[PDB]
């Protein structure tokens, strides 16, 4: 599946999208630190053993 | 016993940024003692006020550049980061700037508090080159002691900031550059005793008679955990 | 095979820190090895420290 840039990412607190527009990219100007996530990209997620 | 004890006897001011202080009677060796006391104590250890925060309409971060502003943003902020403001009440101080035309910006530009005292009024902190161009800025001062990079300030705070919400290191210390030396005082039936001459160059926002008085203060209070804790 | 490509572009204010290289004009380089505090260093009669 083609993968799509959107700010709805599974397991991620909202504290972490705080600094990314509704279209998944972190503001112009947004003071952001080590670790943070600067475009939310979502990959489908093939078959997985349980 | 034979002791003596230094009194504060003269207070030459130079002009509004140099001083020089007099302390006398001192006896044998006491001079470079509390000489080099006083200065390890006012250089490092003095409160000031020193802008910490700026907001400007229309600028989201510090690399950016406005119309007609002739300088970029972060010459504005390092022009900021040498404002001598001193304030009495208070010690937090929001204050603000609004300014339209051509010509030179200063510290006399600022909307005066009446609790806020800018010392130096014409040391300009921006220039506009279209007669349209308008700049509107909010200063936020606290008051301080020591350095503080940029880095503890966001470490400590833990609430969002609005983007737009630039951050200057601030340096609360108002004491530039201090010097002593010691000469012989004049005492009558003493002629052994010692005169402690200090020189403190700094910015406004503090009077030196009342820095000294801290400091004396401070080296007390210090001392206080060896006068009688052992 | 891409779809989108986003740049974000990211500005480092860096200061100075003990372990950078300090070098001259003359072939004498060096590192920094300790910050000092302004009044722990050697001053002059008139008080200027180096």
């Amino acid at each position: 599946g083609p993968e799509e840039i959107t700010a709805d990412i599974p397991n991620v607190g909202e504290a972490a999208l705080s600094k990314l527009d509704e279209s998944g990219i972190v503001y112009i100007g947004a003071e952001v630190t080590g670790g943070d996530i600067l475009v939310g990209k979502v990959t489908p997620k093939g078959e997985t053993q349980l | 016993t034979e002791f003596l004890k230094p009194r504060l006897v003269d207070i030459e001011q130079v002009s509004s940024t140099h001083a020089k202080v007099t302390l006398e009677p001192l006896e044998r060796g006491f001079g470079h003692t509390l000489g080099n006391a006083l200065r390890r104590i006012l250089l490092s250890s003095m409160p000031g006020c020193a802008v910490t925060e700026v907001e400007i309409d229309g600028v989201l971060h510090e690399y950016s550049t406005k119309e007609g502003v002739q300088e970029d943003i972060l010459e504005i902020l390092l022009n900021l980061k040498g404002l001598a403001v001193r304030v009495q009440g208070k010690d937090e101080v929001i204050l603000t700037l609004n300014k339209s035309g051509i010509g030179p910006v200063t510290a006399a530009d600022i909307t005066h508090d009446g609790d806020v005292e800018i010392v130096k009024p014409q040391h300009v902190i921006c220039h506009l080159t279209d007669e349209n161009a308008s700049i509107s800025m909010r200063i936020k001062v606290q008051r301080g002691r020591g350095y503080v990079p940029a880095s503890t300030r966001i470490h400590s705070e833990e609430d969002e900031r609005p983007i737009g919400r630039l951050l200057v290191d601030a340096c609360y210390s108002p004491v530039e550059r201090i010097a002593y030396n010691v000469e012989a005082a004049r005492v009558e039936q003493r002629t052994d005793l010692d005169k402690l001459v200090i020189e403190m160059e700094t910015n406004g926002t503090i009077d030196p008679e009342e820095a000294i008085r801290r400091a004396a203060t401070i080296l007390a209070e210090q001392l206080e955990a060896f006068v009688d804790l052992r | 095979g891409v779809l989108k490509i986003v740049k974000v572009y990211l500005a480092v204010k860096r200061r100075i820190q003990p372990g950078d290289k300090m070098a001259g004009r003359h072939g004498n380089k060096g590192v920094i090895s300790k910050i000092n505090p302004i009044e722990d260093m050697p001053y002059d009669e008139n008080g200027t420290p180096v």
